RNA sequence: CCCCACUAUGCUUAGCCCUAAACCUCAACAGUUAAAUCAACAAAACUGCUCGCCAGAACACUACGAGCCACAGCUUAAAACUCAAA
């Protein structure tokens, strides 16, 4: 099963900005989700599921 | 010390305190016309303050004057005086249809 | 000769200003979500006005508008509370845009 | 008794309208607090039943008006969310 | 080994103690940056408590002697149609306008008010300004 | 003109006119709504009786004698010997709540009579006899 | 219990009787909002001062005595036996 390894190093401190949440991979994505609709605004169904 | 520190004083940007519509005015028994307009024309109930927006100084007076008018001969009890139903609407209440 | 807190809060529009109820204001747009639009006018709180009907397509963000404040922050206190319940917005009515 | 009749409690009928002057009539007795009343007026009730009654009701205006002015205020934020996402 | 009873003094003071028991056998990191440059009140648990009677908040209304002139041109003239731009921290109101030339004739020697008040707004007539009366 | 529901009052001169009779003229049905019966009577503006018909009168008994159809025969049971002595418009003066309070206004004009208002006499005490003990039921 | 009739009584007058869940179930006065806020609930927590009152339950709004326009009454108010709870 693919539990990412440590997500720390050998002096502690967390990889990823958003360790302490403990769901970093999630909002790391809902973070650049939201970042991209606010750029969108300053420049401004069967195939798939 | 500093000039620009904050004096003390009572506001200046205070604004009145509200008044009835009857406050300062001398209320009479014998004036049924102002009277009338407190009471239900189909009924000559009288207003709670809630309708008349008087405040309980007015509504105590008009109160007590309208009873005094009523049993003394100048006021009707069961119905407005029907002279006065076209005086002004001072009263927050919707009857008619 | 350092300007001190007390002459920058003396001087300052917001302090001149007085009360705010019935004042007109200079607000811009700086959000707006779907036919929201949120506009700071200075204060520490932004006031939310619907778009106007009228050139709706006029408001955008940036926009600079005109605004008759109300309270630069909605608060009230409730029965049995002990303190102020504060949506953290300020009411104000947009009037239009301002043009030069 | 020694008044006029024909004014207190009368309603005229409109084009024939008898149904909506009933209803009119109806709601200014309603309003008036007649019609509660005459209800109230077929039994004793006895004072201090009417004190608790009178009290409750006083304090349950109080309550749904308090309420309702908290609702009120409480739903200027009931907009679409600005900060989806976040 | 430690103490989480947040509610009994402050960190500092807890995990002086314990270093001092010998309970902990190193300082934490910040302990000696907090030595150092500590706060200007040691964060210590307390209760808000509400006041009765005759207690009141020592929180003072802030006034100054130029609302006065304000209260009574906001009364006689209104709030100018003029709009406020509270973003250029150098704006100038119509009142504020009205405020420095009533502060001018006051230093002038003028005492009255009534009297300090009408020649205001004919100054201001002359060099331009709209001075609408509300009523 | 715009309509009033406030009836005209007598000694001032209205317009309205009912088969050219002023209001003050118009013949009254007197309605007393009770709680176990109905009771009508229709009397002229001199307070001369026309017609008189209840739930009794029209052959209801005991619990039948206080229902709204009872109280509906029973108005057109008065407009009919009403309208036989000349009456078309009445004035309705209802006192009671009883069941028959609107029905019997009904059946008065199912019968053939207009009614032009309506009035409630309902007796209400301005503070008067002490009501008996509420019902232990 | 429901319906009908009707009385003492509710009213007035002149005397009595002196009771209530007579209860904001909060003694009077003065003071405080800082300490620990505080068993719980009620009704935020206390200080000074004074009077009244209380000391397991039940016996007991009882017995006796005494006083009272009260006479199937009121006020004051025990003990014995009994229990390990109340
Ligand atoms: S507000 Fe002044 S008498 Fe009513
Ligand atoms: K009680
Ligand atoms: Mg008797
Ligand atoms: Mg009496
Ligand atoms: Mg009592
Ligand atoms: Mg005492
Ligand atoms: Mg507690
Ligand atoms: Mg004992
Ligand atoms: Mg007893
Ligand atoms: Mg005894
Ligand atoms: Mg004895």
């Amino acid at each position: 099963p693919r539990q990412r390894a440590i997500q720390w190093g050998e002096d502690g401190r967390p990889f990823h900005y958003l360790f302490y949440t403990g769901k970093q991979s999630y909002y790391s994505l809902m973070h650049d989700v939201y970042g991209m609709l606010l750029n969108l605004e300053k420049h401004q169904v069967i195939g798939s599921r | 010390s500093n000039e620009d520190l904050p004096i003390s004083m009572e506001n200046p940007y205070k604004e009145p305190l509200k008044k009835c519509i009857l406050c300062g005015k001398h209320v009479d028994y014998k004036n049924v016309q102002l009277l009338s307009q407190f009471v239900s024309p189909f009924t000559g109930c009288i207003y709670g303050r809630h309708i008349t927006g008087l405040c309980g100084k007015k509504q105590k007076e008009i109160t007590k004057a309208i009873k005094r008018a009523q049993i003394m001969g100048f006021m009707p009890v069961t119905y407005k005086d029907p002279a006065y139903l076209k005086d002004p609407k001072v009263c927050n209440i919707r009857y008619r249809e | 000769n350092v300007e001190s807190f007390a002459s920058m809060l003396r001087h300052s529009p917001l302090t001149q200003m007085g009360p705010a109820k019935d004042k007109l204001v200079i607000g811009r747009i700086f959000h707006i979500v779907e036919n929201d639009l949120y506009i700071d006018f200075g204060g520490k709180f932004h006031c939310v006005c619907r778009r106007p009907e009228v050139d709706g397509e006029k408001y955008q963000k940036g926009t600079r508008v005109r605004l008759r404040l109300l309270d630069l922050e909605l608060t009230s206190r409730f029965l049995g509370a002990t303190t102020d319940t504060t949506v953290l917005e300020a009411n104000a009515v947009l009037l239009g845009i301002q043009e030069s | 008794a020694k008044h006029l009749k024909f004014i207190a409690r009368t309603v005229m009928v409109q084009e024939g309208n008898v149904e909506s002057a009933y209803r009119t009539l109806n709601r200014i007795l309603t309003m008036d607090g007649l019609i509660e009343d005459i209800k109230h007026r077929r039994y004793y009730e006895k004072p201090c039943r009417r004190r608790q009654r009178e009290s409750y009701e006083r304090c349950r205006r109080i309550y749904n008006m308090e309420m309702a002015r908290k609702i009120n205020f409480l739903m200027r934020k009931n907009r679409a969310d600005p900060w989806q996402g976040c | 080994a430690g103490s989480r009873l947040e509610t009994v003094g402050s960190i500092f003071s807890r995990t002086r103690d314990l270093v001092r028991a010998g309970v902990l056998k190193e300082k934490p990191l910040w302990f000696d940056v907090y030595d150092a440059f500590p706060p200007l009140r040691e964060p210590v648990f307390q209760r808000p408590r509400v006041r009765y009677g005759k207690a009141k908040a020592p929180i003072q209304d802030i006034w100054y002697h130029e609302d006065r002139i304000r209260a009574k041109f906001y009364s006689v003239y209104g709030s100018g149609q003029r709009a406020f731009d509270l973003f250029n921290p150098n704006f100038k109101s119509t009142c504020q306008r009205f405020v420095e030339k009533y502060t001018e004739l006051q230093k002038l020697g003028e005492t009255d008010e009534e009297k300090l008040f009408v020649e205001t707004g004919k100054a201001l007539l002359a060099e331009g300004v709209i001075l609408r009366r509300v009523g | 003109t715009k309509f009033s529901i406030y009836p005209p009052i007598p000694g001032e001169e209205s317009s309205l006119r009912w088969a050219g009779k002023k209001f003050e003229e118009i013949p009254i049905a007197h309605i007393k709504a009770s709680h176990n019966n109905t009771q009508i009577q229709v009397v002229s503006a001199s307070n001369e009786p026309l017609a008189f018909a209840s739930c009794g009168t029209e052959g209801f008994r005991n619990a039948k004698k206080g229902t709204g159809i009872a109280a509906q025969t029973a108005g057109i049971a008065a407009a009919a010997r009403a309208k036989q002595k000349g009456v078309i418009h009445i004035r309705v003066v209802v006192k009671g709540l009883g069941p028959g309070r609107l029905s019997a206004m009904h059946g008065l004009i199912m019968g053939g009579l207009e009614v032009i208002s309506i009035t409630d006499n309902t007796p209400i005490p301005h503070x008067g006899c002490r009501p008996r003990k509420a019902r232990k039921l």
